[PDB]
């Protein structure tokens, strides 16, 4: 769509109405808009760096910067075809944001498929309040989940305790297993201890599933019977 | 910076997944991360995604692939039922054992070149 | 062929002046000052330039590390006193032009702003600071005085513990470095904008223009510039805590409270006889240590100028700095050590302080001579396009955080109103954050008001009294 | 219509008895901090000067098409 002109110039078109006398009274917005000018450039802006990984955009490596031979054993003495194509479009295309943590996150849930079954809440509370010390995995305010492992792994690589990402990741994974085992026992024991003191529960999870399966299996029984009788009539033909 | 915050955002925490939301083969384990919304947010169609989920959805659990698409819809299925399978396994109190008697993968054992 | 020392560029209707001496931290020499002084006169005559933006091309490393005094020291050692007086006539004349400039000037203090750099920003009502700002006046360690009209600005713009120029004397006599948010809260910076937002702010400044039949020199346009900068201001860091605690503010306000005929010894007595909290007592010893490692002559001259340029008009204060600078490079009475100290620190790298020799107490007549024009050396500031003088900045107050004297005036007025009402801290915060048009929603304005009431006001019943 | 002192509480009285508990006791034990409540966005909006990038990001304003 064409860059519109009349929406940002209401003050100037109004000013012509007032100066000529076509409009007798100044509108209430008139003074407010005059003191706060609208932005009216609507230009495309170049970008020279990917904010996620700091990669520089718009830099050409000259042959003088590649004095040594390549992986093929050949020296570079002249620009190649790619070097001779204008790359202005890359300056204007929104950069693809990438993060190393994304690679680890995919790995964690590939190794632990059932961690996906633990519901995650995407609704944020207040990102600015998060005061986390990733020297330890547990944190007050956030659940223990795959993200706890990833942030712990990054802290280890950031503090240079471990050099390889794999080693830091493995170290964090074991800390995660220990915390997961202590919680699986606290829940089992809590249920056992309550039943031993006379706690009663209406429906268990296993019972809930049986009831839901019965509701479905009852409708399925009717339809099967109905469709096993239309077939008999239709086939009789 | 904004880029640093985005990498740690709750949406970034969900690993990219394009596996079919409607799969008719053999299912052995969860394939999509379950998303949960609170009752208050559900009343306002807020799930922490890009767009509001349609009001028709009454469940508080869903699974999605893409935040937005060329069809101007979210690709999601309003189900969270793999969690109940895990919790029902927990209620049966049967520990998982190795039929090959291998070392426990959750313990940092000192293994050798056997 | 060589890169010009200062680069001038057009930004729509805004003219950007960029300091281009990165290897010297943008130090100001006679060439730079002369170029900027001449180009600013042209922009004042132009009808297509609405505002000017003084920045550096080295940010965030430095904006201006100070005037080039190392070169002035070599001149003194070579008796090139004419060259030295040219360097100070150009710099001080440029500081006078900026102070009286009729069009908005917006300085981006994105980096070390020390010495001459302070003169480039202290005289502009729009002096924007960043997280990388490092404001300091380290002249006492080099044997020089607080120049670039800092003895007329600091005593009039500082916000806390500056009723009698106590805080102004603390910064000029101790050479303490203030960083980012602290500079904004003290009044050294009018605005606090993140460095990342400076590019966007620059573009918006070039796009705004006076509306209808208003020139860029009208107060209306100055308000527009202030609002534009505010749109780019962001809330202070959550963890940020003001640098000076009330107890530390009580030491400065008492130990640096002199009379019209005070002396550096009087300050030394207070710092040596101070009583109060353990932190305050320890803080007073720290100041005493620092003030004993400075030039004994510079401290006395600085105090003289502060007590002389705190009640005089701008032109006489800047002119008195030119006389002092010339009367110091040419050490007729061997009362100062500016040249020798400058070589000990800048020309030659020596961390240790220069061993001082002029450790006497100059008399009132001796100080008068060092700060008065010699009838043999005629020196005058270059003429600017405004040629105006005044005793109070025409715009600094409207667009910076309020001073402790402005909050007091409203408490006294409100407390002496026919309403017979009680002044409450909550009412004070509201009156400064949601009432004054130019201060509406100003960053860190409620925090400053609470620091003043907690240290200056007495809360009796549901009222406030100005202790 | 209050019930007789010998008779058990009526349905309406039980509702008022629960409302009394809700005001005093129901909130004993802990306070809740750093939790987002949807209604407070409408009734307790922040001032423009106190808005941060984090706050905007927390609301999902950065999520384009």
């Amino acid at each position: 769509m064409k860059i519109q002109t009349n929406a940002v110039n209401v003050l100037q078109r109004t000013s012509a109405y007032l100066k000529s006398g076509l409009l007798k009274e100044t509108p209430a917005w008139y003074n407010v808009v005059a003191s706060i000018p609208p932005s009216t450039k609507f230009t495309r802006e170049p970008r020279f760096k990917n904010p996620s990984n700091g990669h520089i955009i718009g830099k050409l490596v000259d042959v003088t910067e590649q004095p040594h031979a390549n992986n093929k054993g050949l020296y570079k003495t002249r620009p190649n075809s790619s070097d001779k194509r204008v790359g202005v479009k890359r300056l204007y295309r929104p950069p693809k944001l990438t993060y190393v943590e994304d690679r680890l996150r995919s790995l964690f849930y590939k190794q632990h498929p059932w961690e996906l079954s633990r519901p995650k809440i995407l609704v944020e509370n207040e990102i600015g309040d998060e005061n986390y010390d990733w020297s330890h995995m547990l944190q007050i305010g956030r659940p223990l989940d795959g993200e706890s492992v990833i942030q712990r792994t990054m802290y280890l690589i950031k503090t240079k305790q471990y050099g390889d990402m794999v080693e830091a990741y493995d170290h964090a994974r074991y800390e995660f297993y220990a915390l997961r085992m202590q919680e699986e026992t606290e829940q089992q024991v809590a249920l056992e201890e309550a039943e031993m003191f006379g706690s009663l529960f209406g429906v268990s999870a296993i019972e809930h599933g049986i009831q839901k399966e019965q509701e479905v299996l009852d409708v399925w029984e009717k339809k099967v019977v109905e469709e096993t009788e239309l077939m008999a009539a239709r086939t009789s033909n | 910076t904004l880029a640093e915050l985005l990498g740690r955002s709750r949406i970034a925490q969900v690993a990219n997944n394009h596996k079919p939301l409607t799969y008719t083969g053999k299912k052995f384990h969860p394939t999509h991360q379950i998303i949960e919304t609170k009752p208050s947010t559900l009343y306002r169609q807020e799930w922490g995604l890009k767009s509001a989920i349609p009001s028709k959805i009454k469940s508080r659990y869903l699974v999605y692939n893409d935040l937005d698409t060329l069809e101007r819809i979210t690709t999601f299925e309003p189900r969270g039922g793999t969690q109940w399978n895990r919790l029902r396994f927990q209620e049966m109190g049967v520990p998982i054992v190795s039929n090959i008697g291998r070392q426990n993968p959750f313990f940092k054992y000192i293994s050798r070149p056997e | 062929t060589d890169a010009p020392p200062v680069l001038f560029t057009v930004q729509d209707t805004a003219r950007v002046i960029t300091l281009n001496r990165p290897k010297k931290l943008n130090a100001l020499n006679a060439e730079m000052s002369e170029s900027m002084f001449k180009t600013l006169n042209e922009y004042a005559k132009s009808d297509t330039t609405n505002l000017v933006i003084l920045k550096s091309s080295n940010r965030p490393r430095s904006f201006c590390a100070g005037g080039d005094v190392a070169t002035v020291a070599i001149f003194n050692f070579n008796k090139e006193f004419a060259k030295s007086i040219k360097f100070f006539t150009d710099e001080y004349s440029l500081n006078f032009q900026i102070a009286t400039y009729l069009k908005p000037i917006v300085t981006f203090m994105d980096g070390i702003t020390m010495g001459g750099g302070v003169g480039l920003s202290i005289h502009t009502p729009f002096r924007i600071a960043t997280e990388n700002t490092k404001w300091a006046m380290p002249e006492m360690d080099i044997g020089f005085f607080p120049d670039v009209g800092s003895t007329f600005a600091l005593p009039r713009i500082v916000t806390l513990a500056n009723s009698n120029s106590q805080m102004a004397l603390y910064l000029c006599l101790t050479g303490e470095v203030v960083t980012g948010a602290d500079a904004y809260m003290l009044g050294l910076a009018s605005h606090y904008v993140s460095s990342e937002n400076l590019d966007a702010l620059q573009k918006r400044l070039g796009e705004i223009s006076p509306p209808f039949n208003n020139d860029p020199q009208s107060a209306y346009f100055f308000g527009m510039v202030n609002e534009s900068i505010d749109e780019f201001v962001s809330p202070l860091p959550k963890d940020y805590v003001f640098k000076y605690s009330n107890e530390k503010l009580n030491v400065i306000e008492a130990c640096f409270n002199l009379s019209k005929n005070g002396t550096i010894e009087d300050i030394m007595n207070n710092l040596r006889q101070y009583e109060g909290s353990a932190e305050g007592k320890a803080f007073a010893q720290e100041i005493k240590t620092k003030l004993l490692t400075k030039s004994p002559s510079s401290l006395q001259i600085a105090l003289r100028l502060v007590q002389e340029n705190s009640r005089d008009h701008i032109e006489s204060a800047i002119k008195r700095d030119l006389y002092t600078a010339a009367n110091m490079c040419m050490n007729q009475d061997s009362l100062v050590e500016f040249s020798e100290a400058t070589k000990h620190k800048l020309i030659d790298k020596q961390r240790v302080p220069y061993p001082w020799t002029k450790k006497e107490q100059l008399f009132v007549s001796q100080l008068t001579s060092i700060t008065s024009p010699k009838p043999s050396l005629p020196m005058s500031l270059l003429r600017n396009t405004s040629n105006v003088t005044w005793t109070q900045y025409p715009y600094h107050s409207k667009y910076q955080l309020p001073t402790e004297q402005e909050i007091a005036a409203y408490i006294e007025k409100r407390t002496n109103d026919d309403t017979g009402a009680k002044v409450t801290e909550r009412e004070v915060l509201n009156h400064f954050a949601n009432v004054i048009p130019s201060r509406r929603g100003k960053l860190g304005i409620q925090s400053l008001c609470k620091i003043v009431c907690e240290r200056k006001c007495e809360e009796v019943n549901d009222g406030l009294r100005w202790k | 219509i209050p019930s007789a002192n010998d008779k058990p509480y009526s349905s309406q009285e039980l509702f008022l008895r629960q409302l009394n508990h809700s005001m005093r006791t129901a909130k004993l034990g802990a306070t809740i901090s750093k939790v987002y409540y949807p209604h407070k966005d409408i009734f307790y909006p922040p001032l423009p000067e106190n808005i941060t990038v984090e706050s905007l990001m927390s609301a999902g304003v950065h999520l384009g098409q």
